[PDB]
């Protein structure tokens, strides 16, 4: 494979775009290079970021996995655009709609979680109550030491 | 503790013989899923034994099999704590595989 | 535990009241129920959380087998749209698919009021969360709800398969296994119940709606659902709503979190540390 | 279930159209065309593909439905997309 | 109500204005797109369902993708403001970051353990 | 076998069956049934495998390592007698990473007995874990990978006058 | 048994599904009402709720101001 | 409106190469050619090589490897009541205090 | 075992909900021309309504006739 | 999926395709099939209507209003069939479609046990080659002068001819292998 | 009927 | 309950926060109070294994129920007068337990009256 047949360098006249498009199988008014920010991409097509869920599902493409065909120019992100991935399709429901409706969920939950903080439910029932001295001796406290006698009466 | 530990231990052993036998010439001349599902209850049944002892003593265990390895002065050895939890889990857990191994020969009988 | 636990089960339920694909909503009744057992271990209920995991065991394995006798009898079709009718093409089934439902939503001395009734039992009668209590209540009543979803759409309109029938549930090794969870679903939680050592002291005083609380939501969860789900039968349309598409849609969780999430990684990953 | 027979599917094909009231059942063929022989619009022949997918339980995507215009037509696709050879 | 777009949630085909575009300009264009996708899909096929080949069949436009991400980027890199930026911000930015997170720490665990202030009561093993 | 001072183990006090309901036991059947059908058997087994391990009885000793000089009295460069000091230190090393796991599988074989009353009948366990720990700690933590006897040294020496300093104010 | 497939007709059913259908819903409702007539009180109730305003200060030893 | 009239012919033509195709795929009588109770004999040899000589192994190593060292096996004290005899040293644990006695 | 459809002139929507659909189309001039494919769902063994107790109610008919037989039993044991 | 695409779609298609969502949807809100044949001749009524309004611009203006309520009223979970795309068993056996190509590996121990198949199978490989020379000449001869092309392909004007580039449609593995 | 079926070489 | 309403709501200072009780005097109000009894001793409860959280001051009756269950082994139903023993005086401790709630409210809203005066 030779050099004009693999990307170059960005195209700076009309008669290098029309040459770039005719390497990449693209018509001349359809070739689009990145622009030119010297970012790395020479004059590699700039193609819509739709991913590929968004292809013809019924179509048989060539490369069947990634909905594309032989010979077709491949989206610089394709590996971020494969179907195991990022999905770019519509949705029902807006984006921002969707971003607005969750977090409001989510928000007024946690709100709601703290009001239950400070107005917690109980029952009218004073504090358990357990003999030998609040179980000191079971709980490990030291045998030589004397605890603090705490009583309970019989009410 | 011995007929409960070989109990316990046992259970392992009965599971792992579906596994070995996958991995010899046998695999292709039995019936290799009702091989696994008699098996697996053979499992659950012995299963029941730890499972008694449980409810009549409520005595736990702690069984080391094994030292694998000491890493100065930690030692890591394959040990079961068989307590409340894994007593009872186990057996609900082997009897309802044994439901679904058997399941499984009837819906995926075409793959 | 008890605020992660309890939002949890009320927003899993949410989203099981409007799936249609059956195992999804089977799907969404575990995820429900595991949310649950997480809101028990909050009330540091240990063993009330692991009474839940064996009886819990029992018959969702069973409604899946059920359910997927279903799936295979009519050409892998999973969405509920399409089934009608199967409590009568498919007796046993639609038998086994009712106990476990009734399991599932605490009905009395079945193997899931043994754990379900105790844990309505303690939430209500612990110094807790105050709305953790509110909505995992009204979740214990959207169980009824969604389950009278899969009672009613599977096995009571009318048919909405296609044509050709070839359904055959006559197998033994189909038969068999159900009918041993069926049993399960049955008698293995009062067998556990009164087999295992007593664990914690259960709060059994209590006015008496705190001790009927369970029944009465599930039982109220059916009677909503039942009118609910007879409205469809009316001949109006159906139309969108935000908090049915929010249901549908799990809560845009999903929609929004796989997408915009794994987009800013990769593209990280790419611009910055690869390229850059 | 059964397997597929191309008699048993023309056989249905027809007993779905019969079923259908703006055909006349006297007249239909699997040769007869849904816009020649029997007077069928655009907005007909959508609904009959549409019969059909439910019949036989799999879709028909639209860039074949809308060339699918004689009963043999649509036996000969379903026969052909479910690897049906007698 | 009207549904508004976002880069991970695109315009439907058929909510685009540009796709009920009918004059004559438009028109061709789908006709030439279609024509090189068939120029190619024809050649893909000669391969394909030739009985004569013996290997698979290369495919040029993933050799292009492949050698514009890697062996292609430096060529086609110029140093400008907004690199040399980023590229500095990128690369020292998450580890000077990091340096005051952990120094920070060692300093406060330092000085806790000159003070005895610290409870490494059961720990032997580092 | 093992020696019972090493590994202390209480007597167990198991409760004489006071069986008052008219039914059987399954527990106390298949126990029966398993002596029978894999204990016996089992036995035989054994007692003939030691029945030849009796006709070939062999011995192995326990290896004696006599004391050799401290790091303390070698000379700064003497490798020869650095090398001897720091072999023994390495071989003491590692003998107190066996005591710590002994006092851990005390204290692991405790918990499990006692069960629910481990916060109260685990105390002289926990206390000689508590106790050999910070011995352990007081020698050999902080060292790093390359730890040895000089460094061991050092870090004695380096903890002896920070508590000189204690009286020295005190 | 190798059913035989039917169009549009509401198929056969086997004596055998009918049956251990019938017996488990049968068994099922069988023990619900077992259980419910001897233990009602775990559902219904075992233990009154005393009442906290029918106490006295008697009891509860509430000096009068 | 739908098939053109040489669309139409190549599908009789693939059609027609298709079901030759499918119909190649069928086995012969003769393929492939290789080459070479309810509850007892069979449900014995399952029951004596599956569970009983498996645990003669267990048993050994269990009862010669494990429950001869230290530790290995450790288990909970069992419950002792006020009213047992110990089966060990003869004690017997002396009987509880009293209770008031009480009815719901 | 070769198929039989039945009888194509069987399916007739009068006696079924299918006929609402057309006294309600035809209402207001229009009418489906393909009711009679959806006819089989609501005649023949597939008829009636099935109805939420009638599910739920299953076999508490022998589950009762079997409670009383055993709580029968327990009286005459005692 | 057998027919290729065209250019582009006309505005009958792009009404047609319309209409058969706008079905499938309305079955999905509706379920029941009563409720849903009530409103797919309600459906037909909005469709009927506008029948003929033969302006052509705003023939155009009533579709992308109608595709625009569409989008309002889809169902957010519409019924898919099993093996459509997106459907639950869409794909599910393309692990078990191995290309007839891998034959040709099969150690002669392995083509043993199927003498027969194998023996139908040297006949359709000579079939393929003996075809192939006149199926591409066959394709050149067709090659419109101007290169507008269709991804469409010729049959066999002769006899004795098989369609050109029919080995890969022909041989295709089984939808249920 | 039986249908052959496509595999991969498993000899190897 | 009426409580929470209460303590929300209406007023604030004449309901026992409930992690305070008590909150007054043990004596207060009572000539003398006889000190609770516990009929079972530390040894018995330890060697019964007793978990901490079971060593209320009813345990006496669960070491009976646990002896039963033990002895009625393998029938797992014969010990349901020893549950109800246990359960009801458990019962009994609780009502106990809602006379503090009580009391603590009344005396505290006897505070709130003559703190007016
Ligand atoms: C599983 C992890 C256990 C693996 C070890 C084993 O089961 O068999 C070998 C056993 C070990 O011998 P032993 O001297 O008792 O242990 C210390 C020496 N490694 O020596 C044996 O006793 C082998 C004979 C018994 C094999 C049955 C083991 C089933 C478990
Ligand atoms: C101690 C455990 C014992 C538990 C009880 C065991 C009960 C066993 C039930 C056996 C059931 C026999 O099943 C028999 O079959 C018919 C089928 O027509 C069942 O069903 C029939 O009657 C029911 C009653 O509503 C109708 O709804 C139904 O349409 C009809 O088919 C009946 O229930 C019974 O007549
Ligand atoms: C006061 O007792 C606070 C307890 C928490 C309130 C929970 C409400 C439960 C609803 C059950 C319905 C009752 C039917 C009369």
């Amino acid at each position: 494979m030779t050099k004009d047949m693999l990307p170059g360098s960005y195209p700076r006249t009309p008669e290098e775009r029309a040459a770039a498009a005719k390497k990449y199988n693209m018509r001349v008014e359809d070739y689009e290079p990145y622009p030119d920010d010297g970012m790395g991409y020479g004059d590699y097509p700039m193609l819509p970021n739709r991913s590929q869920h968004e292809r013809d599902p019924w179509y048989q493409w060539d490369h069947s996995e990634l909905r594309m065909n032989w010979g077709e120019p491949i989206h610089w992100d394709l590996d971020m655009y494969i179907r195991n991935r990022v999905d770019t399709s519509p949705t029902p429901v807006s984006w921002d709609v969707m971003c607005k409706h969750l977090f409001g969920f989510v928000a007024f939950m946690v709100f709601m979680f703290w009001v239950g903080h400070v107005f917690p439910s109980y029952q009218p029932v004073g504090p358990k109550q357990y003999p030998y001295n609040n179980l000191y001796l079971e709980r490990g406290g030291d045998p030589t030491k004397e605890p603090e006698p705490v009583v309970h009466y019989d009410i | 503790m011995n007929i409960f530990t070989t109990s316990i231990l046992l259970i392992f052993i009965l599971l792992l013989s579906p596994i070995l036998i996958s991995m010899s010439n046998l695999i292709k001349h039995i019936n290799f899923p009702l091989y696994t599902t008699t098996s697996i209850k053979f499992s659950f049944i012995i299963s029941l034994l730890p499972l008694l002892m449980f409810f009549h003593n409520n005595m736990e265990y702690m069984i080391t099999t094994w030292h694998w390895v000491t890493m100065n002065s930690m030692e890591l050895k394959m040990s079961f704590k068989t307590d409340f939890f894994s007593i009872l889990f186990t057996s609900v857990a082997l009897f309802v595989t044994w439901s679904i191994m058997q399941f499984s020969s009837w819906y995926m009988h075409s793959d | 535990m008890l605020c992660l636990g309890a939002l949890t089960t009320l927003f899993t339920a949410i989203c099981a009241l409007t799936q249609n694909d059956i195992k999804k909503i089977i799907a969404f009744s575990t995820s429900s129920q595991l949310g649950l057992m997480m809101v028990t271990l909050g009330m540091n209920q240990p063993h009330l959380a692991f009474l839940h995991i064996c009886t819990h065991a029992f018959f969702k394995a069973m409604l899946f087998m059920c359910s997927g006798s279903i799936i295979h009898s009519l050409a892998d079709e999973q969405d509920i749209r399409k089934m009608g009718n199967i409590t009568k093409i498919m007796p046993f089934t639609s038998s086994c698919l009712v106990i476990g439902s009734l399991a599932l939503t605490g009905m009395p001395f079945l193997t899931g009021f043994y754990s379900k009734d105790l844990i309505i039992e303690a939430i209500n009668t612990c110094n807790t969360n105050a709305w953790a209590l509110l909505i995992t209540l009204i979740a214990t009543s959207m169980t009824a709800m969604y389950s009278m979803r899969i009672i009613y759409f599977v096995t009571m309109t009318k048919p909405r398969f296609p044509p050709l029938i070839s359904i055959n549930e006559n197998d033994p090794d189909l038969m068999n296994p159900i009918k041993r969870l069926a049993f399960g679903s049955i008698f293995a939680g009062f067998v556990i119940s009164y087999n295992i050592p007593p664990t914690s002291i259960p709060v059994l005083t209590m006015p008496w709606f705190l001790k009927t609380t369970a029944l009465i939501i599930s039982v109220l969860g059916f009677l909503i659902a039942l009118e609910l789900n007879n409205l469809t039968m009316k001949l109006s349309m159906n139309k969108a709503n935000p908090y049915s598409s929010f249901s549908t849609l799990l809560g845009f969780f999903p929609s929004i979190i796989h997408r915009i999430t794994p987009m800013k990684s990769l593209n990280l990953s790419l611009k910055t540390s690869l390229t850059l | 279930a059964p397997p597929l027979t191309l008699d048993g599917i023309k056989d249905r094909v027809l007993y779905v159209l019969k079923l259908y009231d703006k055909i006349d059942p006297e007249k239909l063929s699997v040769n007869s065309h849904f816009m020649k022989d029997l007077g069928l619009d655009s907005l007909d022949q959508v609904e009959i593909i549409m019969a059909m997918e439910d019949e036989f339980g799999f879709e028909i995507p639209d860039i074949d439905a809308e060339k699918l215009m004689c009963p043999q037509e649509i036996v000969d696709y379903i026969a052909d997309k479910k690897d049906v050879y007698e | 109500s009207k549904y508004k777009p976002a880069p991970l949630a695109t315009l439907p085909s058929t909510l685009d204005p540009a796709e009920y575009d009918v004059s004559p300009e438009t028109r061709r264009a789908q006709v030439e797109r279609l024509s090189i996708r068939a120029r190619l899909k024809r050649e893909y096929l000669l391969q394909y369902n030739d009985p004569k080949r013996v290997s698979h069949i290369e495919d040029p436009a993933l050799i292009r993708w492949t050698y514009a991400r890697s062996a292609n980027i430096y060529p086609n890199f110029r140093p400008t403001p907004k690199n040399s930026l980023l590229g500095a911000v990128a690369g020292f930015g998450p580890l000077i970051f990091w340096y005051y997170v952990f120094k920070t720490d060692r300093d406060r665990k330092e000085r806790l353990i000159q003070e005895g202030k610290l409870d490494r009561k059961f720990n032997i093993s580092y | 076998s093992w020696d019972k001072d090493v590994y202390p183990e209480p007597p167990s006090r198991t409760p004489a069956p006071s069986p008052q309901t008219s039914l059987p036991n399954p527990i106390t059947y298949l126990t029966k049934a398993y002596d029978l059908v894999v204990d016996w058997p089992v036995t035989l087994v054994r007692e003939f495998i030691e029945r030849q391990h009796a006709k070939n009885r062999t011995y192995y000793y326990h290896r004696q390592y006599r004391r050799v000089p401290d790091i303390t009295e070698c000379k700064e460069g003497d490798v020869l007698c650095i090398y001897e000091a720091e072999m023994q230190w390495r071989r003491d090393f590692k003998v107190d990473q066996e005591i710590m796991n002994i006092i851990q599988e005390r204290l692991k074989a405790c918990q499990q007995r006692e069960g629910e009353n481990y916060q109260q009948n685990c105390a002289k366990e926990l206390e000689q874990f508590t106790k050999v720990t910070k011995a352990y700690q007081d020698r050999y933590l902080d060292l790093g990978a390359y730890y040895s006897a000089r460094k061991c040294l050092a870090k004695q020496k380096q903890r002896m006058l920070e508590e000189r300093k204690a009286a020295r104010q005190e | 048994v190798h059913i035989q497939p039917r169009y549009r007709e509401f198929p056969q059913l086997t004596r055998s599904q009918v049956i251990q259908g019938e017996f488990l819903s049968s068994l099922m409702w069988f023990w619900i009402l077992w259980r419910f007539w001897h233990d009602s009180d775990a559902v219904l109730g075992h233990f009154s709720y005393p009442d906290p305003s029918q106490w006295t200060d008697e009891e509860l030893g509430i000096p009068p101001d | 409106s739908g098939y053109t009239p040489d669309e139409k012919l190549r599908l009789q033509q693939l059609r027609e190469l298709r079901r030759r195709w499918l119909k190649d795929q069928e086995l012969s009588p003769r393929e492939p050619v290789l080459p070479p109770v309810f509850k007892a004999y069979r449900s014995s040899l399952f029951a004596v090589s599956h569970v009983l000589i498996p645990m003669w192994f267990v048993h050994y190593y269990v009862k010669y490897h494990m429950a001869t060292k230290p530790y290995t096996i450790v288990s909970s004290k069992p419950r002792i009541f006020p009213g047992d005899t110990i089966l060990e040293t003869g004690e017997v644990i002396p009987p509880m205090r009293d209770f008031p006695d009480q009815h719901h | 075992g070769k198929m039989e459809l039945p009888d194509y002139r069987q399916w007739k929507i009068e006696g079924t909900p299918l006929e609402t659909v057309q006294k309600k189309l035809a209402a207001r001039g229009l009418r489906d021309p393909w009711a009679r494919n959806e006819a089989w769902r609501y005649m023949g063994g597939f008829a009636g309504n099935i109805t939420f107790p009638s599910v739920i109610l299953k076999g508490f008919k022998w589950g009762f006739a079997a409670f009383v037989v055993a709580l029968g039993a327990e009286y005459f044991l005692d | 999926a057998f027919c290729a695409p065209p250019a582009y779609l006309t505005h009958q298609q792009k009404v047609l395709r319309l209409y058969k969502r706008a079905l499938r949807h309305l079955e999905s809100w509706c379920i029941h099939r009563d409720k849903y044949r009530y409103f797919a001749c309600l459906m037909r009524a909005r469709f009927e209507e506008h029948k003929n309004e033969k302006d052509m611009m705003r023939a155009t203006q009533l579709l992308r209003e109608a595709e625009e309520e569409f989008w309002q009223n889809q169902h957010p979970q519409p019924y898919i069939f099993p093996d459509s795309p997106g459907g639950t068993s869409f794909e599910r056996y393309e692990c078990y479609k191995v290309p007839e190509w891998c034959l040709d590996y099969w150690h002669p121990s392995e083509k043993a046990m199927y003498p027969d198949y194998f023996s139908k199978r040297e006949q359709w490989k000579k079939l393929r080659m003996e075809s192939w020379d006149r199926e591409v000449k066959q394709l050149q001869e067709e090659t419109s002068p101007d290169g507008i092309m269709t991804e469409a392909l010729p049959p066999a004007r002769r006899e004795g001819d098989l369609p050109p580039l029919w080995w890969h449609i022909v041989t295709r593995p089984r939808e249920r292998p | 009927k039986r249908l052959f079926v496509v595999k991969p070489s498993l000899y190897y | 309950g009426a409580h929470l309403t209460r303590r929300y709501l209406w007023d604030a200072s004449v309901e026992p926060d409930p992690e305070k009780i008590p909150s007054f005097p043990p004596d207060l109000g009572f000539p003398e109070r006889k000190e609770r009894v516990m009929v079972a001793t530390q040894q018995e409860m330890m060697d019964a294994q007793l978990t901490l959280q079971q060593r209320d001051y009813c345990a006496h009756y669960l070491i009976r129920l646990l002896k039963c269950k033990r002895d009625s082994f393998p029938n797992f139903l014969a010990c349901k007068h020893e549950q109800h023993d246990w359960d009801y005086c458990e019962h009994l401790d609780y009502v106990k337990r809602m006379k503090e709630f009580e009391r603590e409210r009344r005396l505290l809203q006897r505070k709130k009256r003559r703190a007016l005066k």
